[PDB]
RNA sequence: CGUGGAGGUCAGUGACGAAGCCUAGACCGUAAGGUCGGGUCGAACGGCCUCUAGUGCAGAUCUUGGUGGUAGUAGCAAAUAUUCAAAUGAGAACUUUGAAGACUGAAGUGGGGAAAGGUUCCACGUCAACAGCAGUUGGACGUGGGUUAGUCGAUCCUAAGA
């Protein structure tokens, strides 16, 4: 379809960027009916939305 | 389908003035009607039925 | 109605034509007097092999410094190409004449295109 | 005909003179033109997985063999390719030297 | 200006009928010419309420815009009831 | 010899087809020109005696409009770079999701404003034209929603000056 605004939208809730959330890809048919924070609310609760966790810059070697 | 002219030139000073209260009270509820209904003709002849008071009124 | 020069009988026939298309002119008459004169099925069979770069168009007139191919020997060229688009709407002007003229109730087996014309819009 | 093999594509000599840029994106070619000519069929999809194995290293760092496993298959409705297709996947080895060509049985 | 002049329309898109619901803020459109004084008069000796605030706004199309809010004791829902508008 | 208009006459031609236009079909005159036939077409128009003039073009690097050859030709080569699968769709190199590979590298390809712009913001639908290939995309196209102040600005003060 197109989830564009869904992961605009998600990625203002969560408190992310646009490059930190994960939009499940096998259940998009769901997420085009998520079209308010309270829908996506309700899906990163249960588990369709998740926030990918951040890329390390380890200091080991410094 | 509105006021006479000669029916309002013999009236008291004060009906007139209850009639155009009667008469805008009228309008302000049709507008908030027309806010859901299509088309209304009853506008037109409030109006002019205002407009044929105050004329007499102020002669 | 009104078309061009053609002289057949009007009984065992049927048209098409398309106006107003966005295709190159200069393209588009070269893929018309390439199957002017085949068979229908014939004809889309070869308009079918070209789309694959299997057999080609021999450009005679509006072909200025063109290059030379292989598959310009079948018909006694060097140049040839491959108009895409105009192919396209070519192959699709001949399936609705076919499909005229089932609804006529002629017979697909014996038909050959008689008349095609090409010229330019605005 | 349903079948399934496995293959060793020597990818050192079909790369040998490309640029740099354009050595990951010719490796996938390279490899479909490889499973055309064996399993003789038109259409060719590759497992996202060996994506991976052949980006693992950039554009430029690409491997010299790369073991493959290959299966014609039937396809399904609203075809043009008449019926056939070939699905092409990775198998994980310890190094890719040294093997001939098999007939995996299903 | 009298307040037949004053109070003009309601307005009555689905994200105004929610402020209604929830906030308990009646929506108008007023003139452009009244003030929070007149408007908050208007609204008070029309539907005999108790308007706690109201705040305005000039619309880009032309007309001005209040958000009139009612106390605890009240319910815009039936008072738009009322109206007739929900 | 031919052209636009004016006076007189031929009780002139005409919807059973006036004028115009096409015609390696025909007849007359040294020529300028005149007259017929056939095709198209649809409402007015000629011969002779005279009056009158914004009265006849191949050129003026002439004026306005339209059209060619060149020519499917020169060209679409800055900013290191894309690939796999699925979904939607009539249709996918270019739309959406997931996976991988790179880039800006805090004097940013990030986050805000002043002036200026004026609805470009958001949602729904949609592709005739436009975004120098494409397109289901779009700041495009159609229809609606949206800007809340006792404390942020103006408002008040005066500077160069009027």
């Amino acid at each position: 379809a197109n989830l564009r605004t869904q992961k605009r939208l998600a990625a203002s809730v969560v408190g992310v960027g646009k490059r930190k959330v994960w939009l499940d890809p096998n259940e998009t048919s769901e997420i085009a009916q998520a079209n308010s924070r309270n829908a996506i609310r309700k899906l990163v609760k249960n588990g369709t939305i998740v926030k990918k966790a951040v890329t390390v810059h380890s200091k080991s070697r410094t | 389908a509105g006021v006479k002219a000669y029916e309002l030139r013999t009236k008291s000073k004060e009906q007139l003035a209850s009639q155009l209260v009667d008469l805008k009270k009228e309008l302000a509820e049709l507008k908030v009607q027309k806010l859901s209904r299509p088309s209304l003709p009853k506008i037109k002849t409030v109006r002019k039925s205002i407009a044929c008071v105050l004329t007499v009124i102020n002669e | 109605a009104r078309y061009g020069a053609t002289s057949t009988n009007p009984a065992k026939s049927a048209s098409a034509r398309g106006s107003y298309l966005r295709v190159s002119f200069k393209n588009t008459r070269e893929t018309a007097q390439a199957i002017n004169g085949w068979e229908l099925t014939k004809a889309q069979k070869y308009l079918e092999q070209v789309l694959d770069h299997q057999r080609a168009i021999p450009f005679r007139r509006f072909n200025s410094s063109i290059g030379r191919t292989a598959q310009g020997k079948e018909f006694g060229v060097t140049k040839a190409r491959w108009p895409a688009k105009s192919v396209k709407f070519v192959q699709g002007l001949l399936q609705n004449a076919a499909a005229n003229a089932e609804a006529k109730g002629l017979d697909a087996t014996k038909l050959y295109v008689s008349h095609i014309q090409v010229n330019q819009a605005p | 005909d349903v079948v399934t093999r496995e293959y060793t594509i020597n990818l050192h000599k079909r790369l040998h003179g490309v640029s740099f840029k354009k050595r990951a994106p010719r490796a996938v070619k390279e490899i479909k033109k490889f499973a055309k000519l064996h399993m003789g069929t038109d259409d060719v999809r590759l497992a996202p997985e060996l994506n991976q194995a052949i980006w693992k290293r950039g554009v430029k760092g690409v491997e010299y063999r790369l073991r493959l496993r290959i299966s014609r298959k039937r396809n399904e409705e609203e075809d043009a390719k008449n019926p056939l297709f070939s699905y092409v996947e990775p198998v994980l080895v310890a190094s890719a030297k040294g093997l001939q060509t098999v007939v995996v049985e299903e | 200006l009298d307040s037949y002049k004053v109070i003009e329309q309601p307005i009555t898109s689905e994200t105004a009928m929610k402020k209604v619901e929830d906030g308990n803020i009646l929506v108008f459109q007023v003139s452009m010419k009244a003030n929070k004084y007149q408007i908050k008069k208007a609204v008070k000796e029309l539907y005999e309420v108790d308007v706690l605030k109201v705040n305005t706004l000039v619309r880009p199309n032309g007309t001005k815009k209040a958000y009139v809010r009612l106390t605890a004791d009240y319910d815009a829902l039936d008072i738009a009831n009322r109206i007739g508008y929900i």
